[PDB]
C-alpha cells in the first residue's frame, strides 16, 4: 500500500515538481577501471560456456537470461574479435546434464554469430554438468600450443550442476595444463565457480544489470595477463601479400579457401602452403602455420603501451586557453582533463574517447 | 466533376524555371547567388558533375561525361543530365568533326566562378560602412514577427478577427485560387487547394505562395528576374547582419514592401533604406521540413495509436487546423485532445485533401517524444488514414468522347489504329467495338467517321 | 437502500450545458485553471472525471500506480494513458484505506493543472462516507468497526443503530494456545461492538442510508461453527502473481474482504475462485448463467481441489441435483430468482437452499444478471461473504445502478499488459479481411432488401477464398484454429467444400467429442468449424486464431468475451508478432462494416492491436474455391435458391 505514494512528492512540498531533480541519477552512467603494465596473453583461445539448462528460461532480466545472454554474447563477439583478430572463439552449451560444443575454435563471426542466431531456437533442458562442459573443453585446449592462452569463460544460470565426478579432477588437471577459467553467475555466488575460478586463475562475477553484464563482459574483452609459467614462445608468423588474378587470371587458378566454399580468384596464399584464402588474417589449416596482416598486428600494440588517465579537475584553474586542445572548442563542462606528460587542455570527450579509443595523446607524439 | 478533384501541383524551382525562357535564364544567371540557388536545388549527380566541369571552356563529348557514371547509375544519371540540359544550363557545342561536345552555359559558369572566387562584384555584398542601426531588432524578434505576419495571413485564410492585410493580398490570396470567391465581398472561404496549403509545410508554403506571386508579378509589373535574384540573395543573407535598399528599383520596392508587410524582411520604417532578412527568407527554398518533428522548431501533436491526438498547442490556427480532419474532444490551455475519425477525416477527403496531406502534416508537427523511432505515425493510423480515402476515391472521373456500334469490325480497328496514330485513344472495348477518345478527336474523328 | 445510489446513479457532478467549442472539444481551458510545472507535472484532470496520462514522464511509475488505484483505465497507448474517475473506483481507493486530503494532494501535485471543483465534490461525495466503517463477521459474530472511532461515533448517535446493538463481551485463551490472548495485541485503532443477528439486514439500510455503508469480512478462520469441509487446493494448483494479488487483496487484512472482482477473460479466473473456496474451507455456492458453467466449475473443482462428486453437487433444472451431503452448490441465477416454483424440485431444493447458511457466494456472471435477479438471489442465501467475478467491470444490465455495491468494492484488476507482458493472455492480432463485393453478389444485395441478404456478404468468394488461405495458413503453422459464422447454410457449405469439420446443435455428443478430442489432443485437426451456438456457452474447446466469416454480430463485449474465451497463447511462440489471432470477414460496401468499424473502434478502445486486410500472398498465388465464374455462380444460386431461414441468423443455443 506504497507504490502509488512512492512518489517524491509522497511526504514533501518542493517534491511536486522537482521529484525528478531530487532522483535525477535514475539511469546514467560512467565507464572506467585500470590497467597494469603485465604481460598479456595476446594470443587468445577463449572459450564460452553458456547454461542450457530450464533455469535459462527465468526473467531475471528484462527478457529472459537466454535472450539477455544471447544479446550481449553477440555484441560481445564482435568486440573480441574487434579487438583481437589474431584470437579465436569457440562455444558449448550446458543442456541436459550433457554439454553441447555449439561452436568449435576459428575466428569467423559470420559462423559464430550465425550460430548464435540459430542458438536462440535452442530448448532449455536439463540441469547442467559443468563437469562434462570442461571436459569437451580441456579435451580441446590439450591439443592446443601452450603459449596461446588457453581460457574459457563461464555463463552460469543456475545453482545445481550435474557433475559425474568430483570437479577437483578437472581443476586440479587445468591448474596442471595451466588453462585459465572464469566465471558469470546470474544473481547468486557459487562456492563451486568461485573457488574454480579463484584456483584456476580467473575470476567469478556475478550478473545485476545488463549495464552491468556489460561491465562484466567488457573486462573479459581485454587480454587476461600472463605469467612465466606459461610459454614464452617466439611463434612463427605469415605475413602473405594479397595478390588479385592480374594476368588475365593465367596460371592462377580461383580457389575456395581451406576453412569456406567462397571459390575467390584473387586473395592471400599460403606462403608455406600456397593454399587459398579470401579472407585473412586465418589459421592454414594444412599446415598450422596463422597468416596474420600487418595492421593486425599494430592493432593490438596499444595494449603494450596503452595511455594513462589524465588529470581531471572542475575548472581550468591552469588558466590554458578557453578552447580545449586535441579538438578545438570552448570549455563549456566545468570539468577538464590534463595530460600529466604534455599538460595539454582535453575535454569530457578527450578523456574518454582519446584514452579509449585513440589510445594515443596528441601532445605526447608532439 | 468530370476528372478528379483539383489538386494544388506543387511546382519546385525545376518545374517552375524549365517553363522559363533561356534569356530570361540568362538574365537571371547574371547574379552569382542566383546560380548557387539554383546548383544547389540541383541532385547531387547534376551538382557534382556541374562543379567538376566548372573549370573547363572545352567541349566535353557527350559520352565521356556519361561515362562517368556507373552502368546501373547512368540510367539515373539521365534525370540530372535532362534536367541541367532543359534548365539551359548545359549546351551542346561540337567538338572538330562534329562530336556532341558538352558546355556549360558561360553565365552560369561565369556566376558560379565569381559565387566561389572574386569577380567584378563582391557577391553585389556591401555593409557600406554604416553602424548600428536604430532601435536594433533582435534576431528572435525577427524570428517571431516573421512567424506572427506568417501566422495572421493563415490566420486570414482561416478567416480569423485581426487577421490585417492588405486586400492586393487578400486579392492574391483569391487571384491564386487559395481563397475561393464563392460570395460578394469575399468573405473567408477556402479552396481545396487552399485547404492543402493550410496543412502544406511552411517552407513549401511559402515557396508555392512566392510562385503564385511571381505568377503575377509580370501581370503586376513586377521584376521576375530581379525580384528572384533579390531573393535568391535574401536567402543567403544573415539574421543578425544589416543590409542596405539602397539602389533597389521601385519594382522591388513595392515587392520589398510586400516583403516586410509579409514579414519575410524587417524594416526600421517603411521608408528605411536599411533591414534586417528574417529566419523565413533565409530559410525561403525548394526543401523538405522533415519526417518528423521540425529541426528548427519540434512538434507537438502526440499522435497515439487509439487514433487520439494530444497537440500541446495554445495556438488556434494549428487547433484550427487539427479540426478539418479529425474531431476534437477536449480543450485544456496547455494542450488540446482530439481524435482522428472516418467522418472528420472524410470531411478533409470531400474537401479534397489527400490523406497524404494529413500524414505529412501531422508527420512535421509531431512531438519530439513521438521521435527515436521509425514509423512516427504508427501503421494502423497511416493505413486506416488513407484507407478512408481509398474507400471513396475509387470513383474516377474522365471527360472523353465515346465510339461505340460501328457497323463492322474493321471500322473499329480503323478508328482504334486511327486512334493509335493520333495517340487520343483512352480506353477500347474490342468485343463491343467500343473505343473512347481525348475529346479533342470529337470532331476530327465524328467527321473521319463520314470517309474512313 | 444498498447501492450507495447517489454517487453511482445520480452522479452529481456530471456536466450539463458544456462549453463545447465550434470545433466541438470541450474548452476546459477556463474551467481547469492553468498551473505551472507543465513539464513535471504528467496529469490532466479533466472536470467529467477523466485524467490522462504522459507514460513518458519521469513519475510515470509512480504516477500509473496512483492512476490504477483511483481510476478505471480507459486507454493505455504508448506514450499516453487515459482514465476515468467513478464511485465505484473512487470507492474501491477508500476501502484501501487512502485519506480523502492524500487523494486530493497527490492529485493537485501531480496535475498540470487546478482540480476543478466539481471533481473535489466528486471526491468528498465519494470517500467521506463511502467505506470509513467495516462490518466485521467473525465467531457468527456481527462487530462493526472503523479505524476512527469519530465515524462509529456519529454512527452510534442514530437510534435506530442504537437498537442493533448488543451488549457482549468475548474471551482469551490458554496455555494450550494462547495466542488469542495475544490477540490482545493492536487493539490501538480497532474498535468494535456486536449487533443482534436480525438487525443486520435493517441495520445495513439504515447505515447506507446514514451514509455510512459497511465494509463486510467475514473470518472464514476462526468461525468456528460453521463446520469445515477440509477443502484444500490440489498441488497442480499455482498462483500466478496477479492471481496471487487478487487473493492478497481479499484476503490480505485475514478476512474474506467481500466486493468484485474483475479478471479478463482467459485469466485462470477458475483458479482464483477454487482457491478463494479452498482457503474459506466453509461449504461454497456457486452461480452461473448456465448448467454449463455448473460443470465447467465441477470440472475445474476436480482438477485444482480436493472436493468428491459426494461432494460438488450441480442444482439446475437442466439435471438431477443431490441436496444429500452436498458440499458445494453449482447452480443457475434463473433457477434461484424464481418468482414462483419451477417444479417440486424447486420444493425440494430451493426450500433447501433458503434453508442453508452458505459461507460464500461466488458469482461467475455478475456481471450479466440483472438487478431483480440478484436481489432475489441474494435476499434467499444470505451468505456470509460475496465475491463478484467479472468479465468487464462495465456491465450490461449496469444501466443507472450499478449492484457492485451490493457485493463491495473492486477488490483487484489485472491489467492488459501485464497479462500480455507475462504472457498470461496473448497478444492477439485483431484484422478484418474487408472483401470487395461481387457484381452479381450487389446484384442481390441491393436487390435482397430482406435479411436473406446475409448470404451475400456472407458467401462472397473473395471472403471464402480468403477464409480458404488463411486457415490452410495456420493450418501449415499448426496453430489450432476456429472458425465460427452466423448461418447455418455458410458454416456448412465452408466446412464441407474446405473438408473440415463443422459442428452444429444435431451433432450428437460422441460426434462432436470425436472431433473436439482430435482437435484438443490430436494434432491431426488444425481448424474446425463452429455454428453460432459458440457465441454462448456450448463448451468451446482452445484455439490460438479465431476467424469471424461474418463481421456482422451481436454485443461486441460479447464478441470480445468469446474471442478471450476460445484464443490461447500458442506455446513457444510469445515472441512472434502476435502468439494469437483473430480474424473477422467484411465484404466492402454493406451492412457488415458498421459492425467492423464499431468492433474495430471498439477494440482500440479496448486497447487491442487491430489491422484490415484486403489482400495477401497466396490469395490469388494458391488453389482457392470459386476460381471460375462459374463454381461462383453455382453458389450465388445455391445461396439465391435457399430460403430466407436458411439465409437468416442461425440461432444461438
Ligand atoms: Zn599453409
Ligand atoms: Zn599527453
Amino acid at each position: 500500500e506504497r507504490t502509488w505514494e512512492i512518489l517524491k512528492e509522497d511526504e514533501s512540498g518542493s517534491l511536486k515538481a522537482t521529484i525528478e531533480d531530487i532522483l535525477f541519477k535514475a539511469k546514467r552512467k560512467r565507464v572506467f577501471e585500470h590497467h597494469g603494465q603485465v604481460r598479456l596473453g595476446m594470443m587468445r583461445h577463449l572459450y564460452v560456456v553458456v547454461d542450457g539448462s530450464r533455469t535459462m528460461e527465468d526473467q531475471d532480466l528484462k527478457p529472459n537470461r537466454l535472450t539477455c545472454t544471447l544479446k550481449l554474447l553477440e555484441y560481445f563477439v564482435e568486440e573480441y574479435f574487434d579487438q583481437n583478430p589474431i584470437s579465436q572463439i569457440g562455444i558449448i552449451v550446458t543442456k541436459s546434464k550433457r554439454a553441447e560444443k555449439l561452436t568449435e575454435l576459428s575466428g569467423n563471426p559470420r559462423k559464430h554469430i550465425t550460430s548464435l542466431k540459430k542458438a536462440v531456437d535452442m530448448t532449455c533442458h536439463g540441469e547442467p554438468s559443468l563437469y562434462n562442459s570442461l571436459s569437451i573443453a580441456m579435451q580441446t585446449l590439450k591439443h592446443m600450443p601452450g603459449h596461446t592462452s588457453r581460457e574459457v569463460l563461464i555463463i552460469f544460470s543456475s545453482l545445481t550442476t550435474c557433475d559425474p565426478s568430483n570437479i577437483y579432477d578437472l581443476i586440479k588437471t587445468l591448474k596442471a595444463a595451466k588453462i585459465r577459467v572464469s566465471v558469470i553467475g546470474l544473481s547468486a555466488e557459487v562456492r563451486v565457480c568461485t573457488v574454480l575460478a579463484r584456483e584456476t586463475g580467473g575470476t567469478y562475477h556475478v550478473i545485476l544489470d545488463e549495464s552491468h553484464y556489460k561491465e562484466l563482459l567488457t573486462h573479459h574483452v581485454s587480454p587476461p595477463p600472463a605469467s612465466s609459467s606459461s610459454e614464452c614462445s617466439l611463434i612463427r608468423m605469415g605475413f602473405p601479400q594479397h595478390t588479385i588474378a592480374s594476368l588475365s587470371d593465367q596460371d592462377a587458378k580461383p580457389s575456395f579457401s581451406m576453412a569456406e566454399p567462397g571459390l575467390t580468384l584473387g586473395g592471400y596464399f599460403c606462403p608455406q602452403c600456397r593454399a587459398k584464402y579470401c579472407e585473412l588474417p586465418v589459421e592454414c589449416k594444412i599446415c598450422g602455420l596463422t597468416l596474420v596482416s600487418a595492421p593486425h598486428l599494430a592493432r593490438s600494440y596499444h595494449h603494450l603501451f596503452p595511455l594513462d588517465a589524465f588529470q581531471e579537475i572542475p575548472l581550468e584553474e591552469y588558466n590554458g586557453e578557453r578552447f580545449c586542445y586535441g579538438c578545438q572548442g570552448e570549455l563549456k563542462d566545468q570539468h577538464v582533463y590534463v595530460c600529466a606528460v604534455c599538460q595539454n587542455v582535453f575535454c569530457v570527450d578527450c578523456d574518454v574517447f582519446v584514452h579509449d579509443s585513440l589510445h594515443c595523446c596528441p601532445g605526447c607524439i608532439h | 466533376r468530370g476528372l478528379n478533384r483539383v489538386h494544388l501541383q506543387c511546382r519546385n524551382l525545376q518545374e517552375f524555371l524549365g517553363g522559363l525562357s533561356p534569356g530570361v535564364l540568362d538574365r537571371l544567371y547574371g547574379h552569382p547567388a542566383t546560380c548557387l540557388a539554383v546548383f544547389r536545388e540541383l541532385p547531387s549527380l547534376a551538382k557534382n558533375w556541374v562543379m567538376r566541369m566548372l573549370f573547363l571552356e572545352q567541349p566535353l563529348p557527350q559520352a565521356a561525361v556519361a561515362l562517368w557514371v556507373k552502368k546501373e547509375f547512368s540510367k539515373a544519371q539521365e534525370e540530372s543530365t535532362g534536367l541541367l540540359s532543359g534548365l539551359r544550363i548545359w549546351h551542346t557545342q561540337l567538338l572538330p568533326g562534329g562530336l556532341q561536345g558538352l558546355i556549360l552555359n558561360p553565365i552560369f559558369r561565369q556566376n558560379l566562378r565569381i559565387a566561389l572566387l572574386g569577380g567584378g562584384k563582391a557577391w553585389s555584398d556591401d555593409t557600406s560602412q554604416l553602424g548600428p542601426d536604430k532601435h536594433a531588432r533582435d534576431v528572435p524578434s525577427l524570428d517571431k514577427y516573421a512567424e506572427e505576419r506568417w501566422e495572421v495571413v493563415l490566420h486570414f485564410m482561416v478567416g480569423s478577427p485581426s487577421a490585417a492585410v492588405s486586400q492586393d493580398l487578400a486579392q492574391l490570396l483569391s487571384q491564386a485560387g487559395l481563397m475561393k470567391s464563392t460570395e460578394p465581398g469575399e468573405p473567408p472561404c477556402i479552396t481545396s487547394a487552399g485547404f492543402q496549403f493550410l496543412l502544406l509545410d511552411t517552407p513549401a508554403q511559402l515557396w508555392y505562395f512566392m510562385l503564385q506571386y511571381l505568377q503575377t508579378a509580370q501581370s503586376r509589373g513586377m521584376d521576375l528576374v530581379e525580384i528572384l535574384s533579390f531573393l535568391f540573395q535574401l536567402s543567403f543573407s544573415t539574421l543578425g547582419k544589416d543590409y542596405s535598399v539602397e539602389g533597389m528599383s521601385d519594382s522591388l520596392l513595392n515587392f520589398l514592401q510586400h516583403l516586410r508587410e509579409f514579414g519575410l524582411v524587417f524594416q526600421r520604417k517603411r521608408k528605411s533604406r536599411r533591414y534586417y532578412p528574417t529566419r523565413l527568407a533565409i530559410n525561403l527554398s525548394s526543401g523538405v521540413s522533415g519526417a518528423g518533428g521540425t529541426v528548427h522548431q519540434p512538434g507537438f501533436i502526440v499522435v497515439e495509436t487509439n487514433y487520439r491526438l494530444y497537440a500541446y498547442t495554445e495556438s488556434e490556427l494549428q487547433i484550427a487546423l487539427i479540426a478539418l480532419f479529425s474531431e476534437m474532444l477536449y480543450r485544456f490551455p496547455n494542450m488540446v485532445v482530439a481524435q482522428v475519425t472516418r467522418e472528420s477525416v472524410q470531411q478533409a477527403i470531400a474537401s479534397g485533401i489527400t490523406a497524404q496531406q494529413i500524414i505529412h502534416f501531422l508527420r512535421t508537427r509531431a512531438h519530439p517524444v513521438m521521435l527515436k523511432q521509425t514509423p512516427v505515425l504508427p501503421p494502423t493510423i497511416t493505413d486506416q488514414i488513407r484507407l478512408w480515402e481509398l474507400e471513396r476515391d475509387r470513383l474516377r472521373f474522365t471527360e472523353g468522347v465515346l465510339y461505340n456500334q460501328f457497323l463492322s469490325q474493321v471500322d473499329f480497328e480503323l478508328l482504334l489504329a486511327h486512334a493509335r496514330e493520333l495517340g487520343v485513344l483512352v480506353f477500347e472495348n474490342s468485343a463491343k467495338r467500343l473505343m473512347v477518345v481525348t475529346p479533342a478527336g470529337h470532331s476530327d474523328v465524328k467527321r473521319f467517321w463520314k470517309r474512313q | 437502500p444498498q447501492e450507495a445510489v447517489p454517487s453511482a446513479a445520480g452522479k452529481q457532478v456530471d456536466e450539463s450545458g458544456t462549453k463545447v467549442d465550434e470545433y466541438g472539444a470541450k474548452d476546459y481551458r477556463l474551467q481547469m485553471p492553468l498551473k505551472d510545472d507543465h513539464t513535471s507535472r504528467p496529469l490532466w484532470v479533466a472536470p467529467d472525471g477523466h485524467i490522462f496520462l504522459e507514460a513518458f514522464s519521469p513519475v510515470y511509475k509512480y504516477a500509473q500506480d496512483f492512476l490504477v488505484a483511483i481510476a478505471e483505465p480507459v486507454c493505455r497507448p504508448t506514450h499516453v494513458h487515459e482514465y476515468k474517475l467513478t464511485a465505484y473506483s473512487l470507492y474501491a481507493a477508500v476501502s484501501v484505506g487512502l485519506q480523502t486530503s492524500d487523494i486530493t494532494e497527490y492529485l493537485r501535485k501531480l496535475s498540470k493543472t487546478g482540480v476543478p471543483d466539481g471533481i473535489m465534490q466528486f471526491i468528498k461525495l465519494c470517500t467521506v462516507s463511502y467505506g470509513k466503517v467495516k462490518l466485521v463477521l467473525k465467531h457468527n459474530r456481527y462487530f462493526v468497526e472503523s479505524c476512527h472511532p469519530d465515524v462509529i461515533q456519529h454512527l452510534l448517535q442514530d437510534p435506530v443503530i442504537r437498537e442493533c446493538r448488543l451488549r457482549n463481551s468475548e474471551l482469551f485463551d490458554f496455555y494450550e494456545q494462547m495466542d488469542k490472548d495475544e490477540e490482545e495485541e493492536e487493539e490501538t485503532q480497532t474498535v468494535s461492538f456486536e449487533v443482534k443477528q436480525e438487525m443486520i439486514e435493517e441495520l445495513q439500510k439504515r447505515c447506507i442510508h446514514l451514509e455510512y455503508p459497511l465494509l463486510a469480512e467475514y473470518d472464514f478462520r476462526n468461525d468456528s461453527v460453521n463446520p469445515d469441509i477440509n477443502i484444500d487446493l490440489k498441488p497442480t494448483a499455482v498462483l500466478r502473481p496477479y492471481q496471487e494479488k487478487s487473493l492478497r487483496k481479499m484476503f490480505g487484512n485475514g478476512r474474506a474482504r467481500s466486493g468484485v472482482i474483475v479478471l479478463p477473460c482467459g485469466a485462470g479466473k477458475s483458479l482464483v475462485g477454487v482457491t478463494a473456496a479452498c482457503t474459506v474451507r466453509k461449504r461454497c455456492l456457486v452461480l452461473g448463467n448456465s448448467a454449463v458453467s455448473v460443470e465447467q466449475w465441477k470440472a475445474q473443482f476436480k482438477m485444482w481441489s480436493t472436493i468428491d462428486d459426494s461432494q460438488i453437487c450441480r442444482f439446475t433444472s437442466d439435471a438431477k441435483d443431490k441436496p444429500i451431503g452436498c458440499s458445494v452448490a453449482i447452480s443457475t441465477y434463473s433457477m434461484l430468482g424464481h418468482t414462483t416454483k419451477r417444479s417440486w424440485e424447486a420444493e425440494r431444493v430451493m426450500e433447501w437452499l433458503k434453508t442453508q447458511e452458505w459461507g460464500l457466494m461466488i458469482l461467475d456472471e455478475v456481471h450479466t444478471i440483472p438487478a431483480k435477479m440478484f436481489r432475489r438471489v441474494l435476499t434467499i442465501v444470505q451468505a456470509h461473504c460475496k465475491l463478484g467475478l467479472t468479465a468487464t467491470l462495465v456491465r450490461e444490465d449496469d444501466k443507472i445502478v450499478d449492484l457492485n455495491f451490493l457485493i463491495g468494492p473492486k477488490l483487484y484488476e489485472a491489467n492488459w499488459m501485464e497479462l500480455q507482458n507475462n504472457g498470461y493472455i496473448a497478444k492477439v492480432q485483431c484484422a478484418e479481411v474487408w472483401c470487395p463485393m461481387s457484381p452479381e453478389f450487389y446484384r442481390e444485395y441491393v436487390a435482397i432488401k430482406t435479411k436473406k441478404r446475409i448470404l451475400l456478404y456472407t458467401m462472397n468468394p473473395n471472403k471464402f477464398r480468403a477464409c480458404q488461405f488463411l486457415i490452410k495458413f495456420h493450418e501449415r503453422r499448426n496453430d489450432k484454429i476456429i472458425v465460427f459464422a452466423d448461418n447455418v447454410f455458410a458454416l456448412k457449405e465452408y466446412a464441407i467444400r474446405l473438408n473440415k469439420p463443422y459442428i452444429y446443435g444435431p451433432t450428437s455428443q460422441g460426434e462432436r467429442m470425436q472431433i473436439l478430442q482430435n482437435f484438443k489432443h490430436n494434432p491431426k485437426i488444425n481448424t474446425i468449424f463452429i455454428s453460432k451456438v459458440g457465441d454462448t456457452s456450448f463448451d468451446l474447446p482452445e484455439a490460438n486464431v479465431l476467424i469471424q466469416i461474418s463481421s456482422h454480430g451481436g454485443s461486441r463485449r460479447q464478441e470480445a468475451q468469446r474471442l478471450g474465451r476460445v484464443l490461447r497463447a500458442k506455446k513457444g511462440m510469445v515472441a512472434e508478432e502476435y502468439n494469437a489471432f483473430f480474424y473477422s470477414l467484411v465484404s466492402q460496401d454493406t451492412q457488415e462494416m458498421a459492425y467492423s468499424t464499431k468492433r474495430q473502434r471498439f477494440l482500440v478502445d479496448q486497447g487491442y492491436s487491430f489491422k484490415v486486410i484486403t489482400k495477401l500472398a497466396g490469395m490469388e498465388e494458391e488453389d482457392l474455391a470459386f476460381s471460375t465464374k462459374e463454381e461462383q455462380q453455382q453458389l450465388l444460386q445455391k445461396v439465391l435458391a435457399a430460403t430466407d431461414l436458411d439465409a437468416e441468423e442461425e440461432v444461438v443455443a
